[PDB]
């Protein structure tokens, strides 16, 4: 029941690892627009991730993803036969 | 049941509305002018549409449907025949 | 009734699910609490999923094959409150999340400079604003369409 | 184009504003006043590489600047060598 | 003669490539 | 420092490799590289894709010519039972003997892979029987596919106009096409099936010699021209057929009528032809809709014009969509792509459930590696469709020329457009993901009950309207009869479009809670995939973070750091980003069929039904069940029948993985150590003097977003390629 | 010198190795490599032409 999540979290990292940055900006405004119509956004200028933060949220996830995957894969083949 | 020749009667209702103008007035296709060679230039790119030319035939050639459609389809059509047929002709009714 | 086979009143396939499974989780012949005071499969965890019973409620409830329930939610027969009953509920609760979203917000921008009030939060949850949300009768549902947020504010 | 990334702005004043960039920019041309009145997007640019260190600081107030020449030297590359 | 149709894999998959990897080193020069 | 391969100068110079890599991968982008004039360009794409059609026939020729010295028909017609009919003979020197294991297939000596490609059922599928009758294949197609080159040149050469202006009409063309082409292209087909093929299907044979002597009939075409028409359809077939031999085969061309067949599925031979005929009026009646300088009919502006259903009193223009789409050539190549894209799947999702083919589906490997090469592609299009309609916006497109005017207005009121798109996804997001973890938290919690599944009406309901037949309903005002349809009945829908419920091969399979999710997760695909393509497109012209972002609109990938920090914010790098979800939809979708089908074939159905529901055990069985077989073709104790596939399947996992470099590497790190690694030679003996013609470099900053991809893709698409086949082949299904 | 190399490399490590044939021990394929090698070598002497007899 972990082995699916965290075998998910990993396959979420690539999004953070593989992508632009003024992209989620360019997107974050379409958002910010819809937001202003109802009067619900501006204050605390919502901003995309800090080029290298984006890399910080790669990696870190790619690891706690790709890793606990086996932490699961393991404890599941020594408990019970072996 | 199915009036099959209800509608093939029907479609050469309209394309005899095609037998049209090749015959009468002038040389044919009202020209070519535009087609080979090409347009002024034009260049929107471009014309010609008139909402007004539905007149001329709609009354004249209203008949054409009939001509096969009537007496010629379900006719025994071109019964009034004979006219050189040793190799053979007839053509004898499938009706 | 609508295709997945019918309710509790009979769903054999469903019955077989009741039984094996749990009843076997039972089928550890014992493992021993003959007095013993702790270990709780024994009592409920079964019985709390188990004194689920020819009763469940009753609930209708469709039970496809393998007798797991399917939810139609049509407006028919038995099934209406498998979406609407807990549907308007979802709506009502949300929207009184964001009616106050569009509130401990449209209350500042104002006075002497308000540039990040927002990260500390006087009063928390707005609260004051909060109850506005249950005390919406109608609320946005006409005021959003007229005046205040108004087409001009549009 | 062969180096064409617009950093222009309007003040083109360069005090506590921007200088950074390997050679490329001599500016201080003036144009017949703007307050500080040193203007233009550039000096002659066939010399150095492709930074956007070019803004990073002192306004461009439309586009940032960036890679784009395409038409690319070696000296303008860094590597030939 | 008996059993011998093996030339349209080197002429192609081997020698044709030789031609072009040579030849097309026209991209460098000619 | 030489001057070198030309069109560019910009390119023609840098020593650094970029000169080659790039050399190849402009070739195709004609507009606005050195050569180009609106007269050059056009023609320079015209005698290009006359170099097209051309290469499609050197493909087709050999498709028919690695058949008929070897690899059966004259055994596959004799009567063809799901064993292993052949394309071609493998010949590799690397092979072991263990080659003797198929890598050779009953009858033929050569080891071959045999055909998954659709044809064998279509070359046969109409007539074309006979193993002494055929080597024809290339002979024609090729004595065709060279003519395909001849105009190429002929129309190349100025004398006989290649013709510039000529390329902008429409009306004339498309007034020609959707009659001349399609219409008579049908018709003529309607022709062929009927004189030469249907006779082969019931058939006894046509013999090469006689066209006149062969008649369908005894008293001949018969009035027909005379309309009765009707009575073709009396006693056309007789269902218990012995197909291709009579005995009850019967001869009145054409039908609605009789059978789904236990012998054949598919589509009664006649009907694929009255249809091919039937439509061939409408397009011919359609063709002849616009001008050609005679003075009848219609001009393409002035129906768009001041035309317009809404407003008319609204305040939105129509004016010149026609010279902005005509003048664009990208608008062109992107309403082209899509239509094709939308219909490439309509092809491929109808081709199943409704295969046209003797002995297919229930051949049922080749039915499952042919739904997808038409799902891949088709998805693969769509993207490019959406991608040439964000090039129109930058290279072409004319804000003053367009304005107030409905295509504009699309830019103008755009911030909404991506939002009411992104609102669909985010909703379609967490809500599919609540339902599937919850569905997997429950289980293995060991309450399966207290699973949440919707048995999902909306489809089942469609398919009452049609039917049948599963257990009734009336459905108030149908009622399972009484109100029957009444206006309609015995004519039209007959026995046909009545498989009903029919596990084996129904058309319609009986949908439940497993299908109320994938079906919401294919829907979260083309939505997300398109919020990024819609967006990608909308501001290729660009936004706030870039106002400018133009005159290279498309691929300018990257920008300097600062501002907020700016990156894959070219409409190409959103296209670049798009292609991952077109590789994720076109995966959920294909994934879906197969598991379903698979299970359907020695089939429990049940199994998908409980095992569509939740995410784990989408691995466990499917994905985990049924790799089974392939993974040992290697298996240590020697090699079993499929080895190509599993080695491909790991070739699959490498090409993929090795994407990532390109993708988590970013030219900076690579270039710099090549700066140290090009101090080697320059410094180290017996390696020296010795000059590159091209300076060492590390790949440009757009290039590798591609290459990882165009790498991510093969791996991925070469793995399922090898996966499904390597598992729908043993089976069990 | 580079010549009689490339023997035990492809006559003792050959594809199905330790040969019983008259050929290898062998010229064989290796003689084929000096040909591929030697012209892969020439179309590099199209980097310099610079052409004379002195
Ligand atoms: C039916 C086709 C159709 C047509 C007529 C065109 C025509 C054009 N496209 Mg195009 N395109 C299409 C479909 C089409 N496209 C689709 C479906 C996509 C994505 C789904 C694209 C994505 C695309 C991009 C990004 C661009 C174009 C561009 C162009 C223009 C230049 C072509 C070029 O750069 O190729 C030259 C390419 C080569 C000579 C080869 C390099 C290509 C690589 C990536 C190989 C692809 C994968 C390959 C099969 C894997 C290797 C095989 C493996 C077995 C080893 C030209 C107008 C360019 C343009 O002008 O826009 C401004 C460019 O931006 N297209
Ligand atoms: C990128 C991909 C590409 C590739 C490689 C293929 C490959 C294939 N497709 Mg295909 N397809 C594609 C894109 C592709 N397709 C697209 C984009 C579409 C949507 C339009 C389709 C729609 C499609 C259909 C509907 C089918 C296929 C089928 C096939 C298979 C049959 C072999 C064949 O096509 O011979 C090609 C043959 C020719 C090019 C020659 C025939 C063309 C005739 C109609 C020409 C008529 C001209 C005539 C002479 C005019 C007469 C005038 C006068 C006599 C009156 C083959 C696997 C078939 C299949 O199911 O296999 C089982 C079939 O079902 N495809
Ligand atoms: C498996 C995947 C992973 C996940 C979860 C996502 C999720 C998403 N991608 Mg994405 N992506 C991925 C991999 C992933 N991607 C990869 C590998 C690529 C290519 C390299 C992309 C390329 C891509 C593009 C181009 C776009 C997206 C977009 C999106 C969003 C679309 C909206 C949606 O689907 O519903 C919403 C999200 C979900 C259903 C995921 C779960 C999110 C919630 C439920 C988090 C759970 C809360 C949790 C309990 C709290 C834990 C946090 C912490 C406190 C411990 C969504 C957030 C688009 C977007 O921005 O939409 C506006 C679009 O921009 N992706
Ligand atoms: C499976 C993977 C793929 C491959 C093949 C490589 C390979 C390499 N990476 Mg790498 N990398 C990858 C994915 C991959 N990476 C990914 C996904 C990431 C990040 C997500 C990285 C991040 C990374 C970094 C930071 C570095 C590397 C480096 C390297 C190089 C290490 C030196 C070496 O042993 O190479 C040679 C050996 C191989 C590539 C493996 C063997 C290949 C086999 C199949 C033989 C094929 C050869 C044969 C003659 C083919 C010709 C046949 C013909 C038909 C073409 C090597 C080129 C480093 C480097 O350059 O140091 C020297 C550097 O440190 N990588
Ligand atoms: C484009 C083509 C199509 C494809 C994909 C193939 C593919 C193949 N052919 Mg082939 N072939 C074709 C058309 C095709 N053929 C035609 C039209 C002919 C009749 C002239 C042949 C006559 C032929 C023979 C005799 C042989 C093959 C063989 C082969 C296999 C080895 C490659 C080779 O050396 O071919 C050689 C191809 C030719 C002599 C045809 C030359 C015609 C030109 C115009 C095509 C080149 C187009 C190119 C892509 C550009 C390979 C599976 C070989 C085999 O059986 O190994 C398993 C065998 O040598 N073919
Ligand atoms: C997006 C959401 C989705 C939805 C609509 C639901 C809905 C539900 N979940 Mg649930 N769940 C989800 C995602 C979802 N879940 C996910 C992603 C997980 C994994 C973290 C879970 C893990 C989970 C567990 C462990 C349980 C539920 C339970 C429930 C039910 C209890 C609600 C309740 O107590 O009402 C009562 C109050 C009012 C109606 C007011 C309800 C039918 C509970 C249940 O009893 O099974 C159905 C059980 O506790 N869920
Ligand atoms: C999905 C939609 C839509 C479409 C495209 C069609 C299309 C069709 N219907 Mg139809 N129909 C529809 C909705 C639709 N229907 C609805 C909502 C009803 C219920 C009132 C009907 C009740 C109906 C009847 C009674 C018949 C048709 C028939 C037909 C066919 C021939 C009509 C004709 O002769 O001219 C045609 C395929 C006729 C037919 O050919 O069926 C045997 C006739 O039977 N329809
Ligand atoms: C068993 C194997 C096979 C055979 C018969 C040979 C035989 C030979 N190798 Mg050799 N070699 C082989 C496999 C083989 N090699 C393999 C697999 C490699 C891997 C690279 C080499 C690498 C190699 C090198 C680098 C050299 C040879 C040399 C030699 C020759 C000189 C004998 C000697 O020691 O100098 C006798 C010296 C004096 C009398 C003084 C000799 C004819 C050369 C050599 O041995 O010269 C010293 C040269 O050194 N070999
Ligand atoms: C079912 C049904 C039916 C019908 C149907 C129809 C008729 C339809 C639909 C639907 C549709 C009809 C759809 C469509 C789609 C399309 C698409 C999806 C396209 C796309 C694309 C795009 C959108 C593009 C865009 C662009 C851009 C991006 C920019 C500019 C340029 C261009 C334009 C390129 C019938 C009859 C049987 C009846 C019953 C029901
Ligand atoms: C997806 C993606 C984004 C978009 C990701 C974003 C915007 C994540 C930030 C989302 C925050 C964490 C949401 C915070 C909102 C809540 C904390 C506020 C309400 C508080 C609660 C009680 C819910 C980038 O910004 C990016 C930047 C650089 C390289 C790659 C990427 C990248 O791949
Ligand atoms: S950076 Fe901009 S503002 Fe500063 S001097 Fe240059 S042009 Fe002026
Ligand atoms: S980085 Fe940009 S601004 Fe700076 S010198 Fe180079 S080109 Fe000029
Ligand atoms: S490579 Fe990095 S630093 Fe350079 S432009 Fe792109 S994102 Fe910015």
């Amino acid at each position: 029941l972990f082995f699916l999540g965290a075998h998910f979290v990993w396959a979420f990292s690539l999004m953070f690892l593989f992508s632009g940055r003024g992209y989620w900006q360019e997107l974050i405004e379409s958002i910010v627009w819809a937001h202003n119509k109802l009067k619900v956004a501006p204050a605390t200028q919502p901003r995309a991730l800090s080029i290298v933060q984006g890399r910080a949220v790669g990696v870190t996830h790619y690891l706690l993803g790709g890793i606990a995957t086996t932490w699961a894969f393991f404890l599941a083949r020594i408990i019970a036969v072996g | 049941s199915a009036l099959v020749i209800s509608l093939s009667t029907g479609l050469s209702l309209f394309l005899g509305r095609f037998v049209f103008f090749n015959f009468q007035r002038e040389n044919v296709a009202k020209q070519v002018p535009e087609q080979n060679g090409l347009t002024h230039f034009e260049a929107g790119d471009t014309r010609a549409k008139e909402y007004v030319s539905l007149l001329k035939s709609n009354d004249p050639v209203g008949f054409n449907i009939v001509d096969v459609l009537a007496w010629g389809s379900i006719g025994h059509v071109v019964a009034y025949y004979i006219l050189a047929t040793t190799s053979n002709g007839y053509d004898p009714a499938f009706f | 009734d609508i295709a997945g086979l019918t309710p509790c009143k009979e769903s054999k396939q469903f019955a077989k699910r009741e039984k094996q499974a749990l009843k076997k989780l039972q089928a550890s012949l014992k493992l021993y609490a003959d007095d013993s005071a702790p270990a709780l499969a024994i009592k409920a965890t079964m019985e709390k999923t188990k004194k689920r019973f020819d009763n469940y409620g009753k609930y209708g409830l469709l039970c496809g094959s393998d007798g797991l329930p399917h939810l139609i939610v049509s407006g028919d027969q038995r099934h209406w409150g498998e979406f609407i009953t807990p549907g308007i509920l979802f709506l009502y609760i949300a929207g009184w999340i964001g009616w106050v979203g569009r509130s401990y917000l449209i209350a500042i921008r104002d006075e002497k400079k308000p540039t990040q009030k927002e990260i500390i939060i006087d009063v928390p949850l707005a609260s004051s604003l909060l109850f506005r949300g249950f005390s919406w009768p109608v609320a946005a549902y006409r005021e959003l369409l007229n005046g205040e947020l108004v087409d001009n504010n549009f | 184009m062969s180096h064409s990334v617009k950093i222009y702005d309007t003040c083109i004043g360069c005090t506590q504003c921007v200088r950074a960039c390997p050679t490329d920019v001599l500016e201080m041309i003036p144009w017949g006043g703007c307050k500080a009145k040193q203007i233009a997007s550039a000096p002659r640019t066939e010399d150095c590489v492709g930074c956007k260190r070019c803004e990073s600081a002192c306004p461009t107030d439309f586009l940032s600047v960036r890679v784009y020449l395409w038409h690319e030297t070696t000296r303008s590359m860094g590597l030939a060598y | 003669m008996i059993n011998l149709p093996s030339l349209f894999v080197p002429l192609v998959g081997l020698l044709f490539p030789a031609v072009a990897m040579a030849s097309l080193f026209l991209h460098v020069e000619k | 420092a030489l001057r070198i391969p030309r069109f560019s100068q910009g390119i023609a110079q840098d020593p650094t490799t970029r000169r080659i890599w790039f050399g190849i991968a402009t070739a195709h982008d004609f507009e606005s590289h050195d050569d180009i004039t609106e007269g050059r360009l056009y023609q320079n794409i015209f005698a290009s894709h006359f170099g097209q059609l051309a290469i499609i026939f050197l493909w087709t020729s050999g498709n028919l010519f690695h058949v008929a010295w070897q690899g059966n028909f004259e055994a596959w017609v004799q009567d063809p039972f799901h064993v292993r009919p052949i394309a071609h003979a493998i010949w590799d020197p690397h092979f072991g003997q263990p080659a003797v294991e198929a890598f050779t297939r009953g009858g033929a000596l050569g080891p071959v892979n045999n055909a998954y490609s659709g044809v064998y059922q279509w070359w046969y599928t109409i007539g074309l029987r006979t193993n002494e009758d055929l080597y024809t294949g290339a002979i024609f197609l090729l004595f065709l596919s060279f003519i395909s080159l001849l105009a190429g040149w002929l129309h190349l050469q100025p004398k006989w106009k290649p013709s510039v202006s000529w390329f902008k009409n429409a009306e004339s063309r498309l007034n020609h096409h959707l009659s001349g082409l399609f219409g008579v292209s049908s018709l003529a087909w309607a022709g062929h099936l009927v004189h030469v093929a249907i006779p082969g299907s019931r058939g006894e044979y046509v013999r090469w010699n006689n066209f006149l002597d062969v008649l369908p009939y005894p008293q001949g075409l018969g009035p027909l021209l005379t309309g009765q028409w009707n009575l073709y359809a009396q006693n056309p077939s007789s269902s218990n057929h012995l197909f291709g031999t009579t005995q009850g085969a019967g001869t009145a061309i054409l039908t609605i009528l009789g059978g789904f067949h236990p012998q054949t599925q598919s589509l009664w031979l006649t009907d694929v032809a009255h249809h091919h005929l039937a439509i061939a009026f409408l397009f011919l009646i359609g063709g002849l809709m616009y001008r050609t300088n005679f003075g009848i009919g219609h001009s393409i502006k002035y129906i768009l014009e001041a035309h317009i259903p809404p407003g008319g009193r609204l305040g939105r223009g129509h004016k010149g969509l026609y010279d902005t789409i005509n003048n664009s050539i990208h608008f062109q190549l992107g309403l082209a792509l899509a239509s094709l894209g939308v219909i490439t799947s309509l092809v491929a999702q109808h081709m199943y459930s409704l295969p046209a083919y003797a002995f297919i589906a229930q051949d049922f490997t080749t039915q499952a590696a042919l739904y997808t090469h038409h799902q891949y592609i088709a998805g693969f299009i769509m993207t490019g469709a959406f991608a040439h309609g964000p090039i129109f916006f930058i290279r072409d497109y004319n804000p003053e020329q367009n304005a107030d005017n409905v295509l504009a207005r699309m830019l103008e009121h755009k911030e909404a457009i991506i939002s009411h798109l992104s609102w669909a996804s985010l909703f379609l997001g967490f809500h599919t993901l609540g339902l599937y973890v919850h569905n997997d938290v429950m289980l293995a919690f060991g309450t399966p009950e207290k699973q949440i599944l919707i048995e999902p009406i909306f489809a089942q309901w469609i398919q009452s309207a049609h039917g049948k037949t599963t257990y009734g309903f009336d459905i108030p005002l149908s009622s399972t009869n009484g109100p029957a349809l009444n206006a309609g009945r015995n004519i039209w829908l007959p026995g046909w479009l009545n498989a009903i419920n029919e596990n084996s091969n129904s058309l319609f399979l009986t949908i439940g809670p497993g299908d109320f999710l994938v079906h919401h997760a294919i829907a979260l695909g083309l939505h997300t995939t398109t919020l990024i393509l819609v967006k990608g497109a909308l501001d290729a012209r660009g936004s706030k973070l870039m106002p400018d972002k133009k005159d290279f609109g498309y691929s300018f990938p990257c920008d300097g750091p600062g501002r907020g920090g700016t990156c894959d914010i070219s409409a190409w790098d959103d296209f670049y980003l798009a292609v991952f979800w077109m590789l994720n939809t076109i995966g959920w979708v294909t994934f879906y069929w197969h598991w379903k089908h698979i299970t359907l074939w020695r089939g429990n159905v049940s199994q998908f039904n409980e095992s569509s529901t939740y995410l784990m055990g989408w691995l466990r069985d499917y994905l985990w069940l049924n790799s089974s077989q392939l993974i040992n073709g290697i298996t240590p104790l020697v090699c079993n029948s499929l080895s190509v596939w599993a080695w491909m399947f790991l070739f699959g996992h490498l090409v993929w993985a090795t994407g990532f470099m390109f993708l988590i590497s970013w030219r900076g790190y690579w270039q710099e150590l090549i700066e140290t690694l090009a101090w080697a030679h320059e410094r180290t003996p017996l390696a020296n003097l010795i000059r590159w013609r091209d300076k060492p470099v590390a790949l440009s900053i757009v290039q590798a977003r591609l290459v990882g991809l165009v790498h991510f893709s093969v791996g991925y698409i070469f793995t399922y390629a090898a996966f499904l086949i390597a598992s729908t082949s043993g089976k069990f299904g | 010198a580079h010549g009689y190399l490339l023997v035990g490399p492809f006559v003792k490590a050959g594809p199905l190795r330790n040969t019983e044939i008259a050929g290898q021990a062998g010229s064989l394929a290796a003689g084929g490599l000096v040909v591929i090698l030697s012209l892969c070598l020439t179309i590099y002497g199209i980097s310099s032409f610079n052409e004379g007899a002195p």
